[PDB]
């Protein structure tokens, strides 16, 4: 959270950015399977630039007898490209205060799992890193009514 | 940069006249110089024997105050005659044809040895000049008389450029030798020698006459009378050298008089201080110069535009007035000092005289501005606007072009009245500084009211109104007893353009505390007074303030301006303005604890009402659903801040009280493929939302609607929680399978039911898919333009009221409404709820929809509809008036990079309900350049109806709904079974919608919605009105395809049931109805 | 004028009168009537009736016919209204235009018959009605507004009931999931034409409707060389331009 208005011994602070804990992918990386992660530069409906990534890990099934499943590689490319697809369509639709409510309850990892279970079946899809690059202007009439 | 030069050539062929209506006044000029050349002369006498001479013959000799007397005034005049010669905008060849009347000017020059070289003292000088002219007016007249051109020619004392110690003469040509076809009034000034001084005492900080206070205007006007022929010397020397300066005069200067700097004055409390000569020899200045190192900006070979463009650029970004200017040496080069002037400035060192000095410096600052903002709407190559450059006219109105005006009325009678009046300082001092009443005036309540606003306000502006440039031959200056003075006005009207930020913000805080106190916390406690403490704030901050009342009719800028100029301008004077009262008391007052104390920008109510969205919100999330929720997003007028009255709790009868909410799962691929098993999905999921909501979170309440806005499906059934906080919320499901699932009903459609389909399509995309992009745009744009959730709550109150925004919709209310700020060309963003309104006003009466679309780009100043998308837009605008050029069915076309198609908003509505819009404007609009602002005029421009519509159907309803509708002039609770809502809410207007849409094809009904805005104080009383087509004129035969009430007298004809028809109006609605009119 | 009750070309007026309104101090409503006699199921044998009035359900139709036969004994089998689309609604079926299963004039109405005798009688009976109307319009048989609106229309405000709905949208996707199933099944066996031909269909493409429509909206490599005219008429273009 950045501050950027103060008054009343308060801080009044807007959405900067969101990472992952270290451990928490290295919980998830397992050999055998692989790790499609993507990142687009995208703008959200405000003069706001992200750079948004995702981390998808490749899954086996039940009933899979053989140990390994791994992606071919051109199912890398069209799992990245479909995945680039529906963030940058996640964003450009969103303000940060709607793609923060967005990231909350994880919903757009729900939206890229549907979208690519047709080509791989993809265990725990996260977003792991929001990035702020570039932000607009000030606008404190904005940054009040987003606190109220 | 294709059409720009044939509007140049347009231009110069609408304002070329030149050959017919020159020759006959230049003939006529060649007559008056061969008059003035037999003029006789006037040997050397005095002033004990002058006031004898003009006692008892016709003409008066002008002066200034005081009349010169015969102790100081020692003094003898010399009849010497000069040459005669054409000067200025004549000698230039750039004069304009404007009907008003125009001038030219006239050369009577001095000898260097009759008026000797000691202009130094106590106006003398001038008062020559008064003695010069008045002789040579007298003896004038004596050459009317012997000549015979007494009739249609009429000599009259006049003011040159409202100067109040130059006066002249000037010719109307009132009613093979006569006139009255071109322009009017001929100039006559005097002029003077080149050399007439000493140069260490020209500049405008010297003193040498009575009790060292400096006199800017004086050392001004003597060199300006100086300089009347160096000046078109060294202009006739740049006009040999660039072949564009004629060109160039004549775009500048039709820019400075559509934007109102004229040449009239700034001093004496008027809009101006700079015009066509001024611009023209700033304009050689930056021809021969401009830069630190020697830089030339200016090339003398190039076109009007880019010398138009440069000479913009630079007076618009380099500062003249507060902080540094430029000179330059006409007998040469041009340099910037940093040294500012504290006036508009600008140096020579030929005619040693500061030009802009005419110019004050509130007019220099909304001059710089004004150049601004024409610079930057020509550094955009998207859209071509150069009606919005020069062809537009925003100084023929006075309240569009400053967002608040107050009628200083100043009682304050006669100059023995005057210090008992006037709380302020007048004496000798300040007499040599600034030469009248009205000039020191002037600058006074301008430097009281930008001190006491500051910050508030962005520019100032101050218009001592009825001011008489002429006064006739009997009187030595004005006579004047107007209203309670004998001055050069009647009242005063200050104007304001403000930061809409700082309006309503209720502290203007002043420096901060300390031990000794500070100039400038001394100067604000005696400018304050018993507004004036001191105050500690939450932060920790000891600053001494003034703290206000904020109120929602009266804005706290007009306590200030009634404060400051009551106390530090008079004690008996008054401030006018009942027009902002009248508009901010139309204005719904909403049953909120304390909301009248409350202002206009306080969004508070919809503020708490997404607070309580956010309640809801995070319960349907945290419940859990055969899908997970992809997301709930809300679509309302009142999430994007448009709704009427500000939702109070507990409002039944608001018909935005119930506020729409998109949620949509998860892409699932298990919806069905059919559209009403799909729809009956859609209503399980939301049946299951009920059933969880109801079960755990018990103070909730809900229940199921049944919508039919979106035809051809009769059960998208969205239910409306009721929630414990006093608000209702209309749930809708978005699935993926729903725009594939229209568009195959326009694939698989039969050939006669496209159009029918593609609409049903539109009114699905407009409600769905394309109302969020809307709403989270306004939404995020009502942030950066304050006014604007106001001025639409203005807007559509307006529209009810006149029974429109039945079939309007809301939507295309809201981008019609957001044109004068995210394009608001040439006029500022606006700064009032008036300024916005009555904008809003002007542009739906001047602009024209069968050649110019509403392309505009929803975005905040300093993304955007870039050449590709304009050019596109543009394209599907001219391929719609292709296939319907005259707009049958599509009359606006208003888009914008949400909705490129235009046709989503303002598609559905019939041409009468169109034609009665534009109309209105065009009605508007007129009644205001006739008649001026007034109660009268803001109670007829919000008085309904009462013209050609047909039908007056008056209803009433068995209880009054504004209790029940938060409309104050109460309701806490929710009924023990729903359906009480029935009884409670108001039925007209689907009740007027089904009967439109039963007779589509006969007659168009008309209502109101919101029902007790527009139907008294009590609020009860809508009315129907009724429009027959214009196919049912007459009495034609049945057919197949009639769809009307038939009633055929013989056997060939049928007419209309028109009795039948409102009969069986009444049986719908009986309860409600209790008269009918026919016109 | 008055005396007038039959058109052209197979046309017959019917006056009744209208109630009392407060704000209405002669009000009377028409009816064009023509018979129309086809060979199908439900246009055989039915009156179009032009300008039926606002909200023409079947109570007051049947309450009409019954103080007919309460008057000149007139038998009539009519319990049924087709065609009624008073507001414009359901000009189109975009059920059936969106999907194949759950399937398969303006401001007039049918007023059907069974009986040759059935709607002679009421036909010659109207016809007497109308010009005994043209003689004397004071004692017809006249309608009485027991408002069938008040009830049968106001539920623009009305909760919906929710058992109701409840039970209506549980049967529907019950007998919808049921054909659904059934529209997969008789694609997923096989369909081999009586030629000899099988039909191709997708892994998971659940009807042959789809297919159909997949047809009707779905309705070379090089040489510039390596052949002897080929080379030969490429000298001939070098030696031309």
């Amino acid at each position: 959270l950045r501050v950027d208005e103060v008054q009343g011994k308060n801080l009044l602070t807007n959405f900067h950015g969101m990472d992952f804990t270290t451990d928490k992918l290295r919980s998830m990386v397992r050999k055998w399977q692989t790790l499609i992660e993507a990142n687009v530069t995208v703008k959200t409906s405000d003069d706001y630039v992200l750079r948004i990534f995702a981390i998808a890990f490749t899954r086996k099934q039940a009933n899979q007898v053989k140990r390994h499943s791994y992606a071919q590689s051109s199912h890398i490319r069209a799992i990245r490209k479909v995945i680039s697809e529906i963030l940058t369509k996640e964003v450009q639709g969103s303000t940060l205060a709607q793609l923060t409510s967005k990231l909350i309850p994880e919903v757009i990892n729900k939206e890229i799992e549907n979208a690519t279970k047709d080509i791989f079946p993809l265990q725990n899809i996260h977003v792991r890193k929001v990035k702020l690059l570039k932000q607009p202007k000030f606008d404190v009439g904005a940054l009040m009514a987003l606190h109220g | 940069s294709n059409i720009f030069k044939l509007q140049i050539d347009e231009l110069l062929e609408q304002v070329k006249l030149k050959q017919k209506h020159v020759l006959k006044v230049e003939k006529f000029l060649h007559k008056l110089y061969d008059i003035l050349q037999e003029i006789p002369d006037w040997e050397e006498k005095s002033l004990a024997e002058v006031d004898s001479f003009f006692k008892n013959k016709i003409v008066s000799v002008p002066f200034v105050d005081p009349k010169p007397i015969p102790q100081n005034t020692n003094y003898k005049f010399n009849y010497k005659k000069p040459d005669i010669s054409l000067i200025g905008s004549f000698a230039l060849k750039a004069g304009i044809y404007q009907p008003n009347g125009s001038s030219i000017d006239t050369l009577l020059t001095m000898p260097k040895e009759l008026f000797e070289k000691k202009d130094f003292l106590n106006f003398r000088c001038l008062h020559k000049r008064s003695v010069y002219l008045a002789y040579l007016t007298h003896h004038l007249l004596i050459l009317l008389k012997k000549d015979k051109l007494d009739s249609f020619l009429q000599l009259e004392y006049s003011y040159f450029d409202n100067d109040p110690l130059l006066p002249i003469l000037r010719i109307s040509c009132s009613k093979d030798y006569n006139f009255y076809k071109t322009r009017f009034s001929i100039n006559l000034l005097i002029g003077f020698p080149y050399k007439v001084f000493e140069p260490k005492k020209l500049l405008p900080n010297r003193n040498c006459i009575r009790i060292l206070p400096a006199t800017p205007l004086y050392n001004f006007s003597v060199l300006s009378s100086s300089t009347h022929e160096n000046y078109l010397k060294y202009l006739y020397k740049t006009k040999k050298q660039t072949e564009s300066f004629v060109e160039a005069t004549v775009l500048g200067r039709l820019w400075l008089q559509q934007r109102g700097f004229s040449s009239n004055m700034s001093h004496s409390g008027s809009l101006g201080g700079f015009g066509t000569f001024e611009f023209t020899i700033l304009m050689a200045a930056l021809l021969n110069g401009g830069g630190i190192n020697s830089n030339k900006i200016l090339l003398h070979g190039f076109s009007s535009y880019q010398l138009f463009k440069g000479v913009i650029k630079y007076l618009a970004t380099m500062d003249l007035c507060h902080d540094g200017h430029l000179q330059f040496h006409s007998n040469p080069a041009s340099k910037y000092i940093d040294e500012g002037f504290q006036t508009p400035t600008l140096f020579d060192k030929s005619t040693k005289v500061n030009i802009l000095t005419k110019m004050t410096v509130s007019s220099y600052q909304i001059l710089k501005e004004y150049a601004g903002e024409t610079l930057r709407m020509l550094n955009n190559v998207v859209q071509d606007q150069f009606s919005n450059i020069f062809l537009t006219n925003i100084s023929r109105f006075d309240n569009l072009k400053y967002d608040l005006c107050y009628d200083v009325q100043l009682p304050l009678g006669k100059y023995n009245n005057l210090e008992t009046s006037l709380a302020a300082t007048f004496g000798s001092m300040e007499r040599v500084k600034f030469i009248t009443l009205e000039n020191f005036l002037a600058h006074k309540i301008t430097n009281v009211a930008r001190y006491a606003l500051g910050d508030r306000i962005k520019y100032i502006q101050i218009e001592m109104v009825g001011q008489k440039s002429d006064f006739p031959i009997t009187k030595r200056k004005v006579y004047s007893n107007t209203g309670g003075n004998h001055f050069n006005f009647d009242f005063v009207r200050v104007k304001l353009i403000v930061n809409p930020s700082e309006c309503d913000k209720l502290v203007t805080k002043g420096p901060a505390h300390s031990e000794t106190m500070s100039t400038e916390a001394a100067v604000f406690k005696n400018f304050w007074g018993i507004k004036s403490s001191l105050r500690r704030f939450k932060d920790g901050s000891i600053t001494h303030c003034c703290v206000w009342s904020t109120s929602s009719s009266e804005p706290i800028i007009s306590s200030i301006v009634n404060f400051a100029l009551q106390k530090h301008v008079s004690k008996k004077a008054q401030i006018s303005n009942e027009t902002i009262k009248k508009f901010h008391n139309f204005l719904p007052l909403p049953n909120l604890p304390s909301s009248a104390k409350t202002s206009v920008l306080n969004l508070s109510s919809f503020f708490n009402l997404k607070k309580s969205f956010d309640d809801l919100y995070k319960i349907i999330f945290q419940m859990k659903l055969p899908l997970s929720v992809k997301s709930i997003l809300p679509v309302g007028s009142a999430f994007r801040y448009t709704s009427l009255c500000q939702p109070v709790p507990f409002a039944y009868s608001d018909p935005d009280f119930f506020q729409d909410v998109i949620l949509e799962f998860e892409t699932s691929p298990k919806w069905p493929d059919e559209i009403t098993s799909l729809e009956k999905a859609k209503t399980a999921f939301l049946l299951k939302i009920q059933e969880e909501l109801s079960a755990n979170s018990s103070t909730y309440r809900s229940f199921f609607s049944r919508d039919e806005s979106i035809p051809y499906n009769l059960e998208i059934v969205t239910l409306n929680i009721l929630t414990p906080e006093g608000y209702g919320f209309k749930f809708r499901v978005l699935t993926e399978r729903d725009e594939i699932l229209y568009l195959r009903a326009i694939a698989n459609a039969r050939n006669e039911l496209k159009p029918e389909l593609e609409a049903t399509f539109l009114k699905f995309t407009a409600k769905y898919l394309a109302s969020v992009r809307h709403t989270r745009t306004l939404e995020n744009i009502s942030h950066s333009y304050q006014f604007y959730s106001p001025v639409v709550r203005l807007f559509k109150r307006w529209l009810d009221t006149h029974l429109l925004l039945g079939h309007i919709t809301d939507e295309l209310a809201e981008l019609i409404a957001i044109k004068p700020f995210v394009d608001p060309a040439p006029y500022f963003i606006p700064g009032s709820l008036e300024n916005g309104f009555l904008k809003v006003l002007k542009f739906i009466s001047q602009w024209n929809w069968k050649d110019d679309p509403l392309i505009l780009d929803l975005v905040k100043p300093e993304e955007r509809l870039t050449l590709a998308q304009y050019k596109g837009i543009q394209m599907n605008f001219t391929n719609l008036r292709n296939s319907d050029p005259n707009g049958t069915h599509l009359q606006f076309f208003v888009a914008s990079k949400n909705d490129p198609s235009g046709i989503l908003y303002s598609s559905g509505i019939p041409l009468p309900i169109a034609t009665r819009l534009t109309a209105l404007a065009k009605v508007a609009v007129n009644l205001l350049q006739t008649h001026g602002l007034n109660q009268q005029t803001i109670n007829l421009l919000f008085t309904p109806g009462l013209k050609d519509y047909d039908f007056v159907v008056d209803l009433r309803t068995p209880i009054g709904l504004k209790s029940s509708c938060g409309i104050l002039s109460a309701p806490s609770n929710f009924p023990e079974n729903l359906n009480d809502l029935s009884e409670k809410m108001d039925p007209t207007y689907q009740l007027v919608k089904y009967l439109n849409l039963k007779y589509k094809n006969s007659l168009i009904l008309s209502s109101r919605k919101y029902i007790g805005v527009n139907g008294g104080e009590k609020g009860d009383k809508n009315v129907i009105t009724g429009l027959i087509k214009p196919l049912f004129k007459g009495a034609h035969k049945f057919r197949v395809n009639l769809d009307c009430n038939v009633k055929p007298v013989d056997d060939e004809n049928v007419i209309l049931n028109k009795e039948a028809i409102f009969h069986e109006i009444a049986a719908f609605g009986n309860d409600m109805v209790i008269n009918f009119e026919t016109d | 004028i008055e005396d007038i009750s039959a058109m052209k070309n197979g046309f017959i007026v019917v006056p009744f009168k209208l109630p009392d309104h407060k704000a209405l101090p002669a009000s009377l409503h028409f009816m064009f009537a023509k018979r129309h006699q086809s060979s199908n199921s439900n246009e055989s044998d039915c009156l179009f009736l032009v300008n039926l009035p606002l909200l023409s359900n079947i109570e007051h139709m049947k309450k009409f016919v019954g103080q007919l036969c309460g008057k000149y004994d007139t038998v009539s089998h009519v319990e049924e209204l087709l065609y009624n689309d008073e507001f414009g609604l359901h000009e189109v079926d975009l059920s059936a235009l969106t999907s194949d299963l759950m399937s398969s004039p303006r401001n007039t109405a049918l007023l059907k018959f069974v009986d040759a005798a059935s709607i002679n009688n009421c036909w010659n009976a109207l016809k007497k009605y109308s010009n005994l109307h043209a003689k004397h319009p004071n004692e017809l048989f006249e309608w009485t507004y027991t408002t069938p609106s008040f009830t049968t229309f106001v539920n623009f405000y009305k909760p919906l009931d929710i058992d109701y709905l409840k039970e209506d949208i549980h049967t529907h996707m019950a007998i919808f999931e049921q054909r659904e199933a059934q529209a997969q099944e008789d694609v997923q066996s096989s369909i081999v034409d009586e030629d000899g031909f099988t039909l191709v269909v997708g892994k998971n493409t659940k009807s042959l409707n789809s297919i159909r429509k997949k047809i009707l909206n779905k309705n070379k490599k090089a040489k510039k060389d390596f052949y002897r005219f080929q080379v030969r008429e490429r000298k001939k273009q070098e030696i031309n331009q």
